[PDB]
């Protein structure tokens, strides 16, 4: 609206690495991301196609349709609740503490609906999960939340 | 452990000592009806996950930024180095010196 | 570069310069190669080395001369430093195809054929990304050691 | 202040005072920079650090900031003393959980956010409080060792 916030213009002269103003269809999914905005995988691809628009194809953008589709995404923002994201994982182990055991996030994280890399999970995992093979999730989805 | 994943009715099933028990077609109907439900539930937990992931990626990309540069530039040198006299001359010295 | 970097480019330019004059002339060139076993060495090499600089070679026209050549030289240690971080479980040698990607999908200046020209006096190891820290030796001081 | 440790500064001071009289100015600071190999040494950097001062800096005045700026400031002998009362057994580094513990419980200066502060460039075994002696010698000199 502007609140204009003209940083997200800023933002995809950062991503397009061709500087001619366009962002191709593949990197719309994690500049959405990196505007402060969390639609899955699948909404992104779903949108895209609901669009007549194929990702599988060369594609270039421009600012006035990647504008409409980050204000069409920001409205799915309600559904980052993290009551939820904490009872998920509160489910997933017994006893009163909030520990996974290692492997069992880890191979949930990469082979449970969107397929996460296991690059990513290392990544997701390091520091917050020390040498006893138990990670804390209320710390660790607290940090995952921090960006 | 295996039905640990699926957007489906956690409900229509059992386990026992030799084996699990399933429902079909009602308790079918009720998990086709679940089953759509973590899609919901799943699909957008899925999506901040993949946000997330990507989003650490950024933090180490760009750290990575100059660690890169460094290495680039660094080579170059030396591929144009190595094939100078007075530096092959430093290399055959430098050990003399202490 | 560090303090200690340029004092081995002093105590080269030192070991070149046989007439402590401060002045490395041509004389001083084909005086530090025939000591060092070049018997052979001819007049247009050293005229090669002096038509590098504007000047006569003293100090600070070797220093600015190698500092224009060595534009992204990197000690050892810092070298070790970016491969740690590459390798941050510690003690073994990264793989082969783990450095060609990085290399290429990081950055323009780990393209491909550039790998390929790094696998090729870097040995297999060195080039495949396994082994570590002879190519940061190699680096700092060229030649197989 | 140890007597050797006050004489560690009276060669540090005679070492950027260059000229010898007693009163490091700023012509000091600049060739003090430049024979460690700053060339670049801003005029800005110099007056930043002579406006830490009231006066010119002379021995007692480069002795009384220092003071101000190291009034926690623990010789290695001291550090490595606390560090083996803490191991009384002698040789182990002791365990990361048990200094972030202990330093929390004890004192306010043991808070946590700073033990996040002091794992981070010091690093590990260090931060974890493993190692040891590593963290003693960087707090009585600074930077990567």
């Amino acid at each position: 609206s502007k609140a204009a916030a003209d940083d997200f213009k800023e933002a995809f002269l950062l991503f397009d690495r061709t500087g001619d103003a366009k962002i191709t269809a593949s990197q719309v999914g994690d500049i959405a991301r990196a505007l402060g905005q969390n639609p899955t995988n699948a909404e992104i691809n779903k949108i895209l196609g609901n669009p007549s628009k194929e990702e599988m194809n060369a594609a270039a953008i421009t600012f006035e349709e990647f504008l409409p589709m980050l204000q069409a995404a920001a409205n799915n923002k309600d559904q980052g609740t993290f009551e939820d994201f904490v009872e998920g994982l509160r489910v997933f182990d017994k006893e009163g503490n909030g520990t996974v055991m290692g492997a069992e996030l880890r191979h949930v994280l990469a082979t449970l609906g969107e397929k996460m890399t296991e690059e990513e999970v290392e990544e997701l995992m390091k520091g917050q999960e020390d040498s006893n093979g138990c990670i804390n999730y209320e710390a660790f989805v607290k940090h995952i939340m921090s960006v | 452990k295996l039905l640990g994943g699926g957007d489906v009715d956690h409900t229509q099933y059992a386990f026992g000592h030799t084996k699990v028990f399933f429902k079909a077609g009602l308790l079918g109907l009720l998990e086709e009806m679940r089953d759509d439900k973590l899609a919901e539930i799943i699909t957008a937990t899925q999506a901040r996950c993949r946000g997330f992931l990507m989003r650490v990626e950024y933090r180490a990309m760009v750290e990575r930024r100059e660690s890169i540069f460094c290495i680039q530039y660094n080579v170059r040198s030396f591929m144009n180095v190595k094939h100078w006299p007075w530096m092959k001359l430093f290399f055959k010295i430098k050990p003399l010196l202490k | 570069f560090d303090e200690t970097e340029i004092e081995d480019f002093k105590e080269a330019f030192t070991v070149i310069d046989q007439n402590a004059d401060g002045i490395i002339d041509k004389d001083d060139l084909r005086e530090t190669f025939a000591a060092m076993g070049r018997l052979n060495v001819k007049n247009e090499e050293l005229d090669a080395m002096i038509k590098e600089a504007s000047g006569p070679i003293n100090f600070t026209v070797f220093l600015t001369m190698f500092g224009e050549k060595l534009k992204g030289a990197d000690p050892e240690d810092v070298i070790m430093g970016a491969f740690k971080v590459l390798d941050p479980d510690g003690k073994g040698s990264i793989k082969k195809s783990f450095l060609e990607e990085l290399l290429t999908t990081g950055g323009g200046r780990f393209t491909p054929e550039e790998i390929k020209n790094m696998w090729a006096a870097f040995p297999p190891d060195v080039a495949g990304n396994v082994d570590y820290k002879n190519i940061c030796y190699v680096i700092t001081h060229g030649e197989d050691a």
